[PDB]
């Protein structure tokens, strides 16, 4: 609607340009403030008002009177500021929220690229399960990297930018981190499945279908979701949801994504309560950290969709993925590369060589 | 996700807010 | 029984060692400390090596 | 000059890894285990390979041979004064430094020995086959909960022990090791992702 | 009864010999090198990294080129490296995958492995075909084999889980003399230099000196606390040092018949799963299982240094013949060169 | 040289008692676990108790529980082994084991035919 207003103000000025200043009587000034077209000298000047806002489209029929004096001079009770004029008839908690997710991402990102370098440094811990977490980890920074970058430029674009496909790429780029986040969420639990469910498989090659289902097939859905956005609707950078059904072509595979993590999840632990059973705050220790490895609390608000979460329920839903998430990858952090015992013990073996 | 619902929130709130304050500024 | 041939041969290898000589230990230590400065400027171990003749960079 | 048998050396490393790569499958696609108290015997379970390794021709002292089983999946371990050193042979093996990571499996093929078979009373958990009288059923419980005592007495290395008894043919036997192995080696995964 | 008589005889025998070995007892080497300089803090960088096998490795063995190196691992290969450039030159699938020795012939002909399985498999390495098969399989011993050197291409001595030791040929195919005598399994030997006499230490705590061309033992050390692990002769062919499950390294003279020094401190308690020296025979290197190996001044009795890279026990170490690096393999199936 | 001499042993009447000091000798004592031992007439070798390094967690076998009872001591480097309520059946050639490994709560061929750490233990007979 905003781009609807510059356009309209745009034929304004042309259809004042096309009315030429001469009259019978003297004419008044004629510029853009609202329109102003020229008055009637010596009586009362009346013009639409715009509708191009919300508090001013409640009211169309609204005229702006002026008194247009006959020497051609507007009514100016002083000249220590521009002329009079008497017009009479024509939230926070998205800041919270901005404030508090990007608190949160920032300490992911410092606590994730160390995470990843100790990982990395260390040549007598490389071993598949801990591949597919290093590749979770660089995930987890490529998400919060693309985030920041997308922020950023949203607050450039409303402070030529919507125009250029720059920011229309920038948001594809976030549409796919995020997807290749959530699905290599997935990977990491189908892994984990597989290492429970017994069978013989190639490391190798279930190796690198790992990496192809986590990488490639994010790519097997965003850029479909990228050309049908740009034909059909590309104003504004991506950013705007008009249909349903476009926003469910990226959404529907996270849903999945999600739906088949949760079952994994079920699955895991009902096997650690069998194993156990030969106590409930071991098994509680054992919740809280497989939570957010599996990131199994987007199953609290999973089946509500933006299309009826109405009201604070918005609020209290945006709460959770905007707190869990941000904080995820802290979570993952320090719970498998610092409380890990076996990372541990590499340290204190090496305090000795690095003293 | 919801990170994108908050984008749209987001980008229609700073867009109201320019539409609003642009014309009143011209 | 026959852990008596056990002990028979066994104490017949006893006799045997107990009829070999010996050296004094300030002899057989000085020759070996002696021998082991021969050849002190001919281990890679003991003594560095720099890079160009070290086969292993 | 040197570089052509520098590429001769590189295409067989390079043939050596080839060959590696398959070796590594074929074994790590398979399960060794021990049994005591070289003779190989393979079989397939459900298209999962076991090798069976039976100690044969060494000498009565075992304190270094032993030491070469440490990385195996099982160590199946049959008993028979005639089990007092059955019972101390468990003892030993159960922490030791080398094979404290390594879990047993116990497949149990009198009161002048033992007292404690006097004052013993049936656990009340039991599953008695009411096949046969309740005598037979409270010894190999005894021996049971003997056995127990000695391997929940220290479990620094986190092994576990798994009791059966010789109740079945060995075609049903050869389907407990299969599910004991297969138990051992989840219960592995649980701990190197740090669950239990 | 006679019997009674005859272990008096021994009792009293040993008390004659061991008052013979106090009667040439003086200044031990001890106080008479306090002059002797310190070697020196010295550092072991880990240069190369020999990594491919599978399980862990047990046994390892240069050659005399002091470029290319042997060694088995449990998983059943047989793998020799190239330490100056790490490529695996050859690598032999083992029949039995217990393999707890092997062998480097000194003509980088023939290689020599054993384990728990009683045959001893000679592979030849010069073969005319691609393929390097089974060249001959030594049957006969009656215990698991510990370890195996060789004499030449022709001859090669043995050690097995019984107590005899046997040297064998290779051409025959049987065996030629068969040491006995140590009551215990023999877990390792030593070849002098001179290639005549060699010593074994089995779980007596005793190391026994046998003659090649003959088969009576010359000497008997018994100084040690528990089950030797390893031995390795004093490259001068004098003297040797053992090592046992105590953390204690033994060094026994020919000459004098008795320990001259014991190299233990008040902190470590580990056993002793390896022992070489230097080319000079001043540094002595010995594994232990604290997952790190120790470097001591044999002349001294101080540590000169500790080299902790591996991530498991260590189970073999050998010392090029001209002593350029230090080869050691551990539990992780990793073979590192220090140097 | 590892050696372990002991002393008692000889004739006893049934219901009797006797005591068997195994002198330690040539080793540390205080960093073993020292084992009992008996090799009955036409039988093989058995265990019959142990005692930790100082000394927390002593065990019999079933046979002899509650009738001997075992003690050490690291200053005099000696191994004694009290007997009380002898029986007919009891009789057999103690021997003195000492286990291979120090600082380990396990040891193996403390019961093998062949064992270099004996002591090569009197005949003590039961009867009348």
């Amino acid at each position: 609607t905003v781009q609807k207003w510059r356009e309209y103000r745009r034929q304004c000025q042309r259809s004042l340009t096309e009315d030429p200043p001469p009259a019978t009587d003297l004419f008044c000034n004629r510029t853009f403030d609202a329109c102003w077209p020229d008055g009637e000298p010596g009586s009362f000047v009346n013009v639409s008002c715009p509708w191009y806002l919300p508090w001013a489209s409640s009211v169309p029929q609204g005229h702006v009177y002026r008194f247009c004096t006959a020497e051609g001079l507007w009514l100016q009770k002083d000249n220590s500021s521009l002329p009079w004029r008497d017009l009479s008839e024509c939230e926070e908690q998205l800041l919270f929220l901005y404030i508090i997710y990007t608190v949160g991402y920032a300490l992911s990102f410092s606590a994730l690229v160390i995470a990843s370098a100790i990982l990395l440094g260390f040549r007598h811990l490389h071993c598949t399960r801990n591949y597919i977490h290093l590749n979770l980890f660089a995930s987890f920074i490529l998400r919060a990297l693309s985030v920041f970058i997308k922020d950023a430029a949203l607050k450039w674009m409303y402070s030529s930018y919507q125009d250029s496909l720059s920011c229309r790429l920038v948001f594809l780029l976030m549409q796919y981190c995020v997807a290749a986040n959530y699905y290599w969420l997935l990977v990491e639990g189908v892994y984990l499945y597989t290492l429970l469910a017994f069978s013989v498989f190639s490391e190798q090659w279930i190796f690198r279908l790992y990496v192809s289902i986590g990488w490639g097939v994010p790519l097997l859905f965003v850029v479909p979701w990228g050309i049908v956005k740009y034909l059909y609707e590309d104003e504004g950078c991506w950013t705007r949801n008009s249909n349903m059904n476009y926003w469910l072509i990226i959404r529907l595979p996270i849903l999945f994504a999600i739906g088949v993590n949760f079952l994994i999840f079920v699955r895991v632990i009902c096997i650690v309560v069998s194993k156990l059973k030969a106590i409930k705050c071991r098994l509680a220790k054992s919740t809280l950290t497989l939570i957010p490895l599996l990131g199994t609390h987007e199953v609290i608000f999973a089946f509500v969709m933006d299309e009826h979460a109405r009201g604070t329920l918005r609020f209290i839903k945006l709460f959770t993925e905007l707190s869990f998430t941000s904080f995820q990858g802290l979570m993952v952090a320090i719970l498998y590369c610092f409380v890990n015992n076996e990372v541990q013990l590499e340290f204190r073996k090496s305090w000795e060589r690095w003293r | 996700h919801s990170q994108g619902t908050f984008t749209s929130d987001y980008s229609k709130y700073l867009d109201s807010r320019r539409a609003q304050d642009f014309v009143q500024w011209l | 029984t026959a852990s008596i041939a056990q002990a028979r041969k066994l104490v017949e290898q006893l006799k045997m060692e107990a009829n070999i000589d010996r050296i004094k230990v300030s002899k057989a230590a000085a020759d070996l400390m002696a021998y082991c400065e021969a050849h002190a400027k001919e281990d890679p171990l003991l003594t560095p090596v720099p890079a160009s003749e070290n086969p292993f960079r | 000059d040197q570089r052509n048998e520098e590429k001769a050396q590189r295409e067989a490393n390079k043939k050596i890894e080839k060959q590696l790569q398959k070796d590594k499958q074929v074994y790590r696609a398979t399960h060794r285990l021990l049994l005591l108290g070289i003779f190989e015997t393979k079989f397939q379970v459900d298209k999962v390979n076991f090798h069976m390794f039976d100690v044969g021709a060494q000498r009565d002292e075992r304190r270094k041979w032993i030491q070469c089983f440490n990385d195996v999946t099982a160590i199946i371990f049959v008993v028979a004064n005639r089990l007092q050193a059955a019972l101390k042979l468990f003892d030993s093996i159960w922490n030791n430094k080398w094979l404290r990571d390594t879990s047993v499996i116990l497949f149990l093929n009198i009161e002048d020995y033992f007292p404690e078979f006097a004052r013993y009373t049936t656990p009340e958990d039991a599953t008695p086959e009411p096949g046969e009288d309740p005598r037979v059923t409270r010894a190999k419980y005894f021996i049971r909960d003997e056995f127990l005592r000695i391997s929940t007495a220290s479990g620094d290395g986190r092994h576990y022990c798994y009791p059966h008894f010789t109740c079945a043919v060995d075609t049903e036997n050869i389907r407990r090791v299969f599910n004991d192995c297969r138990d051992i080696i989840q219960r592995m995964h649980l701990r190197q992702y740090e669950l239990l | 009864s006679e019997l009674d008589q005859l272990r008096q005889e021994a009792e009293q025998l040993k008390n004659q010999i061991r008052d013979a070995r106090k009667a040439c007892a003086d200044a031990t080497l001890s106080q008479i090198t306090n002059n002797i300089d310190p070697v020196g803090r010295i550092q072991m960088r880990t240069r190369r990294t020999l990594r491919g096998h599978l399980a862990k490795i047990y046994a390892m063995h240069w050659g005399t080129d002091s470029r290319l190196l042997v060694s088995a691992s449990q998983d059943g290969k047989l793998i020799i490296w190239d330490s100056y450039t790490t490529n695996k030159v050859h690598a032999i699938p083992l029949r039995s995958s217990w393999v707890m020795t092997c062998a480097y012939a000194p003509s980088g002909n023939y290689v020599a492995c054993g384990g728990l399985d009683n045959i001893c498999s000679i592979y030849n390495l010069k073969t005319r075909e691609g393929n390097v098969r089974v060249s001959r399989e030594l049957a006969g011993h009656t215990g698991y084999l510990s370890c195996c050197r060789f004499l030449d291409d022709n001859q090669i001595v043995t050690s097995s889980g019984d107590t005899t030791c046997a040297l064998w040929d290779i051409e025959t195919g049987q065996q030629t003399t068969t040491f006995t005598g140590h009551t215990g399994d023999v877990m390792s030997l030593s070849l002098a230099p001179d290639t005549r006499l060699f010593v074994s230490g089995a779980c007596d705590a005793s190391a026994k000196l046998w003659d090649v061309r003959e088969g009576m033992c010359r000497q008997t050390f018994t100084g040690h606390e528990s089950d030797i692990n390893a031995i390795c002769f004093f490259p001068n062919g004098n003297a040797f040092a053992t090592g046992s499950d105590d953390a204690t390294c033994r060094l026994f003279d020919l000459r004098a018949d008795q320990e001259l020094m014991t190299y233990s401190h008040d902190n470590i308690i580990c056993g002793i799963t390896s022992v070489s020296f230097s080319k000079s025979g001043r540094l002595l290197l010995a594994g232990y299982d604290d997952f790190n190996c120790n470097v001591w001044d044999a002349l001294k009795a101080d540590r000169a240094g500790v080299l902790a890279g591996h991530d498991n026990r260590v189970s073999c170490l050998g010392v090029t013949d001209d002593g350029m690096a230090v080869a050691t393999g551990s539990w992780d199936s990793f073979l590192k060169i220090w140097n | 040289q590892v050696q372990l001499q002991e002393s008692g042993g000889g004739l006893v009447q049934p219901g009797g008692s006797l005591r068997l000091s195994c002198a330690a000798s040539g080793f540390t004592f205080s960093n073993y676990k020292m084992n009992w031992v008996r090799q009955a007439p036409g039988k093989g070798l058995e265990w019959v108790s142990d005692i930790s390094q100082s000394g927390a967690s002593i065990s019999y076998t079933g046979s002899v529980k509650g009738r001997f009872t075992i003690s050490r001591d690291n200053a005099k480097n000696t191994l004694y082994l009290q007997m009380n309520s002898l029986k007919p059946e009891d009789t057999a050639v103690y021997y003195c084991a000492r286990c291979p490994a120090p600082f380990t709560r396990d040891c193996f061929d403390v019961t093998s035919t062949t064992y270099a750490y004996r002591g090569q233990g009197t005949q003590v007979t039961v009867s009348s």
